[PDB]
């Protein structure tokens, strides 16, 4: 979730 | 980037103060772990506005994360609770005191022995969000890691800058500064004691905090 | 108090002139942990008594003397253990005869603590901290570690951070070499912190699983639970 | 505790 997040 | 750039950066990517859902320790508990997810959505959208921070890979802006988002959900609380001596201010609707700790306690008093460090060292809102930033960029840091030691030593620069303006000497700048980054020591402190007490209420949350867990 | 009617360099003299003496040891998962243990139990004594030389830590309470180690023991222990381990790189250097490299930590489920201390190594020889900078450190972590869970300790702290800043002056830093540097070493003892949080919980998933703690190494081990 | 008779 964290990396989509950022992304 | 200049000192003055880079408080106005910082000071204008600051999040919002969230609220909780208020009005047992599964339903205190329970509140804050709603505060804490919403929270991190915020926190995640800060740290790309942290100067230096989209510089870094995709991997290492979740490492970093990963290692001191709690960290710095704590110095927020700690921040906004200052002028609130005895409790502590996890949002503007939720202000709690020792005695309703119920295995917390020991987390609280931590709390708020930091908040009264703070006030007592009169914390301005432009060296926290200094420090705050710091926190992110120093917690995971252990290729070009070192492009964050370069933006740590700006950092630096920004805290000694501010503290000169407030016409504090050349020794209470030395010694401010040291006081401030000490307190950090503690606020790890506490992360490190804060996720142990998560870890025991995981086998008794949110999708994404649990991914923040199994990171530690 | 005679800590702070105390110069820069009568305060580095005092604390160089403290340092405890470097212990030496006597692998498995329990061959490995027992020597560790038995050799941390023998450098308490000699970390005791080198508090009781560090100046400002007389004047406090035995009741705070006892609490300032109980949380500072092993942080004490690690930042000893990356310094000595400094002219060695990609090792730790325990005891002068005991050399271990990362490989030997996986036959313990401490891998993850070793490559954290081997890092901070690394950062210590790339910055090139010296012994008085040294002694600096582990003096206020000492005094920091347990002082929020007073205004003596404070007024300590300060005087070693001016201290710390007198060695810089004199090594020819300029005024922002100086408090950037100060900030570098600060920052340093927040993974000291992280890794002896990490060192106690793998402590005491030793003692419950019965290695043998030395009486003092639990009695530290129980004030952190 | 043993802290105390240590540090007397
Ligand atoms: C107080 C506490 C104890 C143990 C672990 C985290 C803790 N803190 C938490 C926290 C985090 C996650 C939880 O499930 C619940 C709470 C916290 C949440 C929001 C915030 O703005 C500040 C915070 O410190
Ligand atoms: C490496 C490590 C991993 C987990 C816990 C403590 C650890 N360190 C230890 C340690 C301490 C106590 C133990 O029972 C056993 C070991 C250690 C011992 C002596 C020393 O001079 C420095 C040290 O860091």
């Amino acid at each position: 979730i964290l990396h989509r997040l950022l992304q | 980037l200049t000192a003055d750039q880079m408080v106005s950066a910082l000071l204008d990517a600051e999040p919002p103060i969230l609220y909780s859902e208020y009005d047992s320790e599964a339903s205190m508990m329970g509140l804050l772990t709603n505060l804490a997810d919403r929270e991190l959505v915020h926190m995640i959208n800060w740290a790309k506005r942290v100067p230096g921070f989209v510089d870094l890979t995709l991997h290492d802006q979740v490492h970093l994360l990963e290692c001191a988002w709690l960290e710095i959900l704590m110095i927020g609380l700690v921040w906004r609770s200052m002028e609130h001596p005895g409790k502590l201010l996890f949002a503007p609707n939720l202000l709690l005191d020792r005695n309703q700790g119920k295995g917390m306690v020991e987390i609280f008093d931590m709390l708020l022995a930091t908040s009264s460090r703070f006030r007592m060292m009169n914390l301005q809102g432009e060296e926290f969000v200094c420090l705050k930033s710091i926190i992110l960029l120093n917690s995971g840091v252990y290729e070009e890691k070192d492009h964050i030691h370069r933006v740590l030593d700006k950092i630096t620069d920004t805290l000694i800058h501010l503290m000169a303006k407030a016409g504090l000497t050349l020794q209470q700048q030395h010694q401010r500064l040291a006081q401030l980054l000490l307190i950090l020591s503690h606020i790890r402190h506490m992360s490190n004691k804060g996720m142990e007490h998560l870890y025991s209420m995981k086998c008794k949350l949110s999708d994404l905090l649990l991914e923040m867990l199994d990171a530690h």
